[PDB]
């Protein structure tokens, strides 16, 4: 389910004051996360949880929440690289419902969304080095793309 | 709106003067690629069109371009007219700043159109050629004979039921053909050949080749002479046919390129141009900046040196000698230059489609530096001592001239259509390759045609070249030499070597060759001898459907005995020396 | 229907999805996971479109085409701008692990892959992570397995489980770690595993055959072949680089094999690559032997033969319709006889009466998936006849799928018709004198000697219809499953009865063709479908000939001097003694054939005849129909000293010679009128293709791709001059690129499926009229007689019941798909696929001669004593002993005999 802050407390456990609030009622057993706890860490670990229990029958659950998992561990460790926040902002609005086979994907891609969009300076603190994907080969000057 | 997008030109003037005089069921208006409307018209109604252009109050003054196609394997022909075989008009009106494709579609048996001859006169060896090369027959036509092949020739090779490889080599068919060469002289009709008059007992007949010791290439003259006087010419052209459309519907799209830069071979990049524009058009690639003034400047390099190879030419045909020894090297420094950029000297095939080959090398300024301050010092030199030499200007001045009437009616462009005055390059009129962004003039004649004319004409185009170069070399974008797009062949080299997609793109763009959707494209540029375009018909496959090459050479030879008729025989190679031509380029 | 486009009105059946409907349109969608022989299952993700409520409609919500209905008044967008962005997404996801192997990779230019990756217009990595990797699998010797460049798509192990029926594929592991294989190293079990190679849309399933002599597909030459390895006639695409054999493909065939092969086919090829063949012709002097060119070899043997009195012809079911015709010109008609032994021909021309005078319909290879039960009778289809197998298979599926259109659900979910049909199937029996492959999916499997199979098909014939005979000494529960089997023929709307004459009795096919007409009687849809031994058995039955005894008679008994043996190992129907003695007293002996046989050591003049790949020619399949197989190659392209001519071409050039004195070799059109106009019955294979004269626009059909390369440069180290392009004057296909192979062609015969953007074995979709249907402009090949008007009379010659007899082992025929081949058993590939022969016993026989599994026992046969070690065969009855026919030393003329002084060795 996607993340709610503190001014979202007020409203009723009921599935449409949930859903028009931009979360789901699920469950109803609603889990508090306190000051002292990293959002980049706990949807790392959530997209961990995600991606390991994914079934394997479809693309864009199977080969992209590890992509997702990834970019959170190098987002954690400070490793993050320019386009990561928009590579998992369009996987959230990719393996929504309908794109892929099931709804364990959409239910994985809820809380990253939320957390981005909620918490988006905890995200962009984690980006710390320029984009890297290929090394200098002697003897070919690269195409310098602007 | 992208430049490269696909257009009906509906609201081109010329479309809704054609519904007024025609009505609308007409004629069929085809969306392409090409920038200007294609117009198909009736068979019966294609002398009124024409005629009707023709008069128009910014006329359509030149028949640039006239060819067949064989459309009996083209199986993306939606909304096109019913057509075996098809014939299409290129006009140009200048006034207008316009071009109009018309096309005449015709059945299998029912090849036979209209001959264009009597309202353009180069329709003459632009129909030759069409019945030639794809057994069209031009009704009207005053001498509708063989002009690349051999009189003797079975089949038509654009069709494309015929083979394109080289058949099996034979030596009889030599010894036969080397016996209708010997026999030729004494067996000569003047009546097959177009001419009248073949002995009044005094018409001396003289051949010119068909082997000539110079650049331009080997070619063949009849001259039918009154003493000294010039009173009939027929050419005999196609001794260096290589059938290079043939070979554009047999290579890839990319591995083409070679063969692009083999048509004007003086020209090198300035040749791959307008392909590979065209061929940007059908992939629907816009190139990066920096790709625009790499090209500009590779092209202006390969027009100085044509330029001076041409001069050079022109100064050893007026008869001084050592200037061909000082401009080969001037030109052994652009060789520098273009050995260092591209690693090959007179075909470099560098361009790309979506770019160039290779980044630019470090060190590539100090050359181009070099080659600047060395140039306009032995230029002048050049003009001292045999430009302003008074017998090179009684053998040049007021020989083979023509005024804008008859450089449009004959398709003449470049120098010799600047030099009657009209102000119409290519670079300014229809801008290509980032050339508005240059600051360069375009040399114009007073009103009269010259060899004299010409030739000065071409020395300022090369000084304006050489400031283009130096706005070049001031000016260089600091970006990519290859776009973006997923049809740009090949990838930048270092993401193949490193990354599957681009690997995987490099492996079928350089294997099977990169797909492009089926369309029509088109293209001119200001070529060194002219214009040069490349019209291209893509069937959806990795190669052309149909690669049609215009090239001014050919409009200028066919030009030639209207300009050279009642002068003398030096008047002739003087004139042969002014023309810059090259043989490859009059034949492909 | 009506869908809607990209704006677009289009016409579709409503019955299928969107996807195979937009591609039998034009249209593109990238797509990996469904197939048309498949189904739809929803795995890749790659198929997707925008779908909108109405015409009305802007926000639209995006779908799998594969899995959508076409239905009427549909509204789709193709080249929306999400549709296209995730399509590009999926392909971007499967290229995150996807190795960076395409130069080293043997799908590189036929990769579908590859082709989609293109399609979607993915060519830019921003994905820097590590790529996850797979240790690979051992799969035996013709499946090349590389795990790493697996997309998960899904299609293998629903292709050879779901489809093939096998049980040793399967999927294992998790999320991204789905590993797609065997539980343990070996080799896959399936007949039909070589079709993996084009369902795999990647590199994982490679033809290991092919990779040994690896070449990309461009550079390949393609011809339109019938495969020669059994009776079936599946469509292959032979293709060849430097002289050699390369790799042989799936040619789409609706009416026959439409996109799969048996094993055999696939991989059964490389006998023409043997460094033996004879590649000249060669005459022997004394003891030693020189070479002729084919001008002398034709004067010389056309001067012997004019000397000699009287000159005898042996064909040969291998051999064409029109090589055998030519052999039949040469020496006479009442001078030819057919090569198959007595009793073989006997069958053979039984079954031929039952295909064109029982008057019950026999169905093509494609339509007996449609026949809601099968009763197979003693052809063991898997071993002789396989893709018969898997079409049986699917015939079987049939009822789940009646379940499933019971219940409204679209016939190509597959996953919902499995699961609704949960094991439910169509009744199948089978009988066999052992265990059969078709055993896992047979509802009854009947082990019993030939003789008590063909009295269980008598006396089903009698329980479906009083008027046909009677069998007498029934037991009870036979006689219980007996009603089981007549229960289910009679209440089934299409039954279906398949035998052949591979199980070796001729009252097998009496009583096959005594239910079919028992069947037909009741006013059933009966189909029939009879199995032969090689490629054109039906063809020279329908030919016909005296028998190969009756050549052996006339070579022993001194009235023919010469002979003349054409595609023919002798040994194969006749024992090898009587051979030997009969061409060793024959003062002439000429041999005809592309292999390097036994019978050329005592023959006086081997002709080097054409293989399929060097020949052109028609063959006769089992159904009846007329297949034309075109040449591949110029086998004097890259050696010139190889005088190596079709068979045909040979025999008449021969005939020529010994008429008029002259050599002329001849067309193939001319010998295609010769056999229409000497043999009415074969009238119909001048209509199997197109003549020499055969035009698409004036131009030819191409041999190979456009982008064929090295034309320059393959022959530069013999000389650096070219040589002319071969000249084919036989067909209406051109040794080179300068010709046409373009999909809308007027033209049933496609040498090879490329259209651009579609590399892979999925431009076969882009040459069809619907996918998964039949090709654009029909299927090639045509029947040569129809269903008669009047069937036949019961044969009322019921056999008794089998008794064994002391000292008497009957033969029980072992056929196996690797190994009955004679020519297959040539590839140097299937002798690691070759099976170990063993001789099977019954237990009780074995432990009444004291022998254990695995012990060597000797026998005698025809006065010889060979020895072979003992496999226990529990399903075998006693008095009978198990062969493996058509091996080394086996022939399959020994099926059905018997056997003396069987001994532990
Ligand atoms: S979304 Fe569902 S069907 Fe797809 S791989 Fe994930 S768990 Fe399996
Ligand atoms: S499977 Fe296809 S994409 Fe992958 S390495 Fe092989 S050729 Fe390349
Ligand atoms: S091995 Fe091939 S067919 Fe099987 S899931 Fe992987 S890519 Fe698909
Ligand atoms: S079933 Fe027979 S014809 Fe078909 S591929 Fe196998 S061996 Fe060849
Ligand atoms: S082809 Fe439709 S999801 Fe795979
Ligand atoms: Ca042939």
């Amino acid at each position: 389910t996607d993340f709610l802050t503190e001014a979202h407390l007020d409203l009723p456990m009921e599935f449409e004051s949930i859903g028009k609030a931009g979360s789901r009622l699920g469950t109803a057993l609603a889990m508090a996360v306190d000051h002292e706890i990293n959002m980049v860490s706990l949807v790392r670990n959530l997209e961990e949880f995600f991606a390991r229990e994914s079934c394997g029958w479809c693309t864009p659950c199977r080969d992209g929440l590890p992509w997702s998992v990834k970019i959170l561990r190098a987002l954690e460790r400070g490793e993050g690289q320019p386009g990561d926040i928009e590579t998992l902002e369009q996987l959230c609005r990719f393996l929504g419902p309908g794109k892929t086979f099931c709804a364990h994907a959409p239910g994985a891609v809820e809380p990253l969304q939320s957390a981005i969009k909620y918490f988006r300076e905890e995200f962009e603190a984690g980006i710390k080095q320029p984009f890297s994907n290929t090394h200098l080969i002697n003897g070919i000057q690269p195409n310098l793309l602007k | 709106e992208p430049a490269w997008q696909t257009r009906d030109h509906l609201d081109d003037p010329v479309i809704g003067e054609l519904r007024n005089r025609f009505g609308p069921d007409a004629f069929t208006v085809q969306a392409t690629r090409t920038g200007v409307p294609v117009v198909w018209i009736k068979r019966e109604q294609l002398l009124e069109v024409g005629d009707f252009l023709k008069k128009l109050p910014k006329p359509y003054v030149m028949l640039f371009d006239l060819h067949g196609m064989d459309e009996r394997l083209r199986t993306h022909r939606e909304g096109l007219p019913a057509a075996d075989f098809s014939v299409f008009y290129h006009l140009i009106s200048i006034d207008r700043n316009r071009d109009i494709m018309l096309k005449v579609a015709l059945a299998e048996n029912d090849l036979h159109v209209p001959t264009f001859t009597k309202l353009f006169p180069n329709a003459n060896w632009y129909e030759r050629e069409t019945w030639d090369l794809f057994g069209i027959t031009f009704d009207g036509h005053p001498n509708l004979r063989r002009i690349m092949m051999p009189q003797t020739w079975k089949g038509h090779p654009l069709r494309k039921d015929y083979p394109a490889r080289a058949t099996e080599f034979s030596p009889f068919e030599l010894t036969k053909a080397k016996q209708d060469l010997e026999m030729e002289a004494l067996t000569f009709k003047p009546e097959e050949w177009g001419m009248k008059r073949g002995t009044n007992e005094d018409f001396m007949f003289l051949n010119l080749g068909p082997n000539h010791p110079s650049a331009h290439g080997a070619f063949r003259i009849v001259l039918q002479l009154d003493g000294e006087e010039i009173v009939d010419c027929v050419p005999d052209i196609g001794y260096h046919h290589r059938g290079a459309e043939k070979m554009g519907e047999r290579q890839s799209w990319h591995s083409y390129i070679p063969y692009t830069d083999r048509i004007e071979y003086l020209g090198g990049c300035v040749n791959e141009m307008p392909y590979v524009l065209a061929v940007e058009k059908l992939a629907g690639i816009t190139v990066p900046d920096r790709v625009n003034v790499i090209r500009v400047m590779l092209s202006e390099l390969f027009r100085i040196n044509s330029h001076l190879l041409y001069i050079s030419t022109f100064i050893q045909d007026v008869g001084a000698m050592t200037p061909v020894f000082f401009a080969f090297t001037d030109r052994q420094k652009i060789y520098d230059l273009v050995e260092a950029i591209t690693g090959f000297r007179m075909h470099p095939a560098w361009f790309r489609i979506g770019g160039v080959a290779h980044d630019l090398p470090r060190g590539w300024d100090r050359l181009l530096r070099e080659f600047l301050d060395w140039m306009p010092k032995r230029l002048a030199s050049y003009e001292k001592a045999a430009l302003q030499n008074t017998i090179l200007k009684g053998r040049s001045q007021g020989v083979a001239a023509y005024g804008a009437k008859e450089a449009l009616e004959w398709g003449t462009t470049g120098a010799g259509l600047r030099a009657t005055g009209i102000d119409f390059d290519v670079r300014k009129a229809r801008p290509y390759s980032g050339y508005e962004n240059f600051d360069f003039e375009i040399p114009v004649g007073g009103g009269v045609s010259d060899c004299y004319t010409r030739v000065m004409l071409k020395v300022e185009e090369l000084r304006q070249s050489l400031r283009i170069l130096e706005q070049c070399l001031n000016n260089m974008p600091e970006g990519p030499f290859k776009a973006d797009h997923p049809l740009t062949t090949p990838p930048p080299k270092e993401r193949t070597l490193q990354h599957i997609e681009t690997l995987i793109t490099h492996f079928l763009q350089v294997s099977w060759g990169p797909v492009m959707p089926a369309n029509e494209s088109f293209q001119m540029i200001e070529a060194t001898k002219g214009i040069n375009s490349y019209y291209l018909t893509s069937d959806g496959s990795t190669m052309s459907y149909r690669t049609r090459i215009r090239t001014p050479s050919y409009a200028h030879l066919q030009q030639i005995p209207a300009a050279i008729r009642g002068s003398l025989v030096s008047d002739l190679i003087v004139y042969l020396g002014s023309i810059d031509f090259v043989m490859s380029d009059v034949d492909r | 229907a009506t869908i809607h486009v990209d704006g677009k009105e289009y016409e579709v059946n409503g019955a299928d999805n969107l996807l195979e409907a937009c591609l039998s349109l034009g249209l593109d969608i990238p797509y990996f996971c469904w197939h048309p022989a498949l189904g739809s299952v929803g795995a890749c993700r790659q198929c997707a479109v925008k779908q909108y409520q109405n015409a009305e409609d802007t926000r639209g919500r995006l779908v799998m085409s594969c899995m959508t209905p076409a239905s009427d008044g549909t509204f789709i967008s193709i080249d929306d701008e999400e549709a296209k962005q995730f399509r590009e997404s999926v392909v971007e996801w499967l290229m995150t692990n996807h190795p960076h192997d395409c130069p080293v990779c043997e799908e590189g230019g036929n990769c579908h892959l590859q082709d989609m990756t293109v399609m979607t217009g993915h060519s830019f990595r921003r994905y820097r992570f590590t790529k996850r990797t797979h240790r690979n699998q051992d799969l035996g010797p013709f499946i090349s397995h590389e795990m790493n460049r697996c997309i998960a798509c899904y299609r293998c192990v629903r292709y050879y489980k779901d489809y093939a029926g096998g049980t040793d594929l399967g999927v294992y592991g998790a999320h991204d770690n789905v590993y797609f294989g065997r539980p343990e190293d070996g080799t896959l079990e399936s007949e039909f595993s070589g079709n993996l190679v084009e369902i795999c849309p990647t590199g994982v399933f490679t033809d290991k055959t092919h990779s040994e002599r690896y070449n990309r597909k461009w550079d390949m030459q393609f011809a339109p072949s019938i495969c020669q390895q059994c009776s079936i006639g599946c469509n292959i695409s032979p293709g060849e680089r430097y002289g050699e054999l390369r790799r042989i493909e799936n040619r789409y065939n609706g009416t026959v094999n439409h996109y799969f092969l048996c094993d055999r086919g696939r991989f059964g090829y490389g006998y023409v690559n043997l460094k033996d063949r004879p590649r000249q012709p060669v005459q022997r002097r004394g003891d030693d032997f020189i070479t002729l060119n084919a001008e002398q070899a034709m004067q010389g043997a056309a001067d012997i033969l004019r000397q000699s009195k009287k000159v005898i012809g042996i064909g040969s079911p291998r051999a064409s319709v029109e090589s055998n015709f030519a052999l039949r010109e040469l020496v006479g008609e009442e001078n030819f006889y057919t090569g198959i032994a007595h009793g073989e021909q006997e069958r053979l021309q039984l079954a031929l009466k039952v295909l064109r005078e029982g008057g019950i319909y026999t169905p093509a290879l494609r339509e007996i998936e449609s026949y809601d039960a099968v009763l197979v009778l003693g052809e063991d289809v898997t071993q002789t006849g396989a893709r018969v197998a898997l079409a049986v298979r699917q015939a079987v599926k049939g009822k789940a799928r009646e379940m499933a259109a019971a219940q409204k659900v679209a016939d190509w979910q597959i996953a919902a018709i499995l699961n609704i049909g949960q094991r439910a199937k169509h009744p199948l029996f089978v009988t066999n004198v052992d265990d059969t492959r078709l055993d896992d999916i047979a509802a009854w499997t009947y082990r019993a000697p030939v003789e008590d199979q063909a009295r269980l098909g008598f006396a089903i014939a009698h329980a479906l219809d009083n008027s046909a005979p009677a069998v007498d000494g029934i037991e009870p529960e036979l006689q219980s499953k007996i009603d089981v089997i007549v229960q289910a023929l009679a209440g089934a709307k299409k039954p279906l009865i398949i035998s052949g004459t591979n199980a070796g009795s001729l009252e097998v096919i009496q009583a096959a063709a005594n239910v079919a007409k028992a069947l037909k009687g009741r006013g059933a849809d009966v189909g029939i479908t009879m199995i032969a031994r090689s490629v054109n058995s039906m063809g020279l039955g329908i030919m016909g000939g005296g028998s190969l005894e009756e050549a052996l008679t006339e070579l022993e008994t001194g009235r023919a001097d010469a002979v003349v043996v054409l595609e023919n190992d002798l040994h194969r129907h006749a024992s090898a003694t009587r051979v030997n003695a009969a061409l060793a007293k024959a003062p002439l002996v000429m041999v005809v054939d592309h292999q390097r046989t036994a019978i050329m050591e005592n023959a006086h003049l081997v002709l080097s005849a054409a293989s399929f790949a060097e020949s052109d020619g028609t063959v006769i399949n089992n159904e009846g129909r007329a297949q034309r197989f075109f040449q591949v190659y110029d086998p004097a392209y890259y050696d010139s000293k190889t005088v190596m001519l079709e068979s045909w071409r040979w025999l008449h050039s021969l005939h020529s010679t010994l008429l008029s004195r002259e050599v002329d070799w001849t067309q193939l059109d001319h010998v295609i009128d010769a056999v229409v106009a000497k043999i009415p019955e074969l009238a119909g294979i001048k209509d199997a293709a197109p003549d020499a004269t055969f035009r698409i626009r004036g131009q030819k059909l191409a041999r190979e791709p456009h982008r064929y390369s090295g034309r320059t440069a393959m022959r530069a180290n013999i000389s650096v001059h070219e040589p002319r392009q071969p000249q084919d004057i036989d067909t209406m296909f051109t040794f080179s690129m300068e010709g046409n192979n373009q999909p809308t062609a007027h033209r049933s015969q496609v040498p090879f499926a490329w259209a651009p953007g579609w590399n892979s074995p999925q431009a076969w979709n882009k040459f069809q009229d619907e996918v998964g249907g039949k090709l654009r402009f029909g299927d090639p090949g045509v029947r040569l007689f129809e269903t008669s008007e009047n069937g036949l009379d019961y044969f009322t010659s019921v056999p008794a019941r089998f008794q064994p007899q002391d000292g008497k082992w009957r033969i029980a025929p072992y056929y196996h798909l690797f190994g009955s081949d004679e020519l297959s058993q040539r590839a140097p590939v299937f002798q690691s696929r070759m099976p170990q022969p063993y001789i099977k016993l019954n237990p009780a026989d074995a432990a009444k001669l004291g022998v254990n599994a695995g012990t060597r026992v000797s026998f005698s046969y025809d006065g010889n004593t060979v020895t072979l070690p003992v496999e226990i065969a529990e399903g075998l009855t006693a008095g009978q002993v198990g062969l493996p026919m058509g091996m080394s030393g086996i022939a399959p003329v020994l099926a059905g005999a018997h056997l003396e002084d069987l001994k532990e060795a």
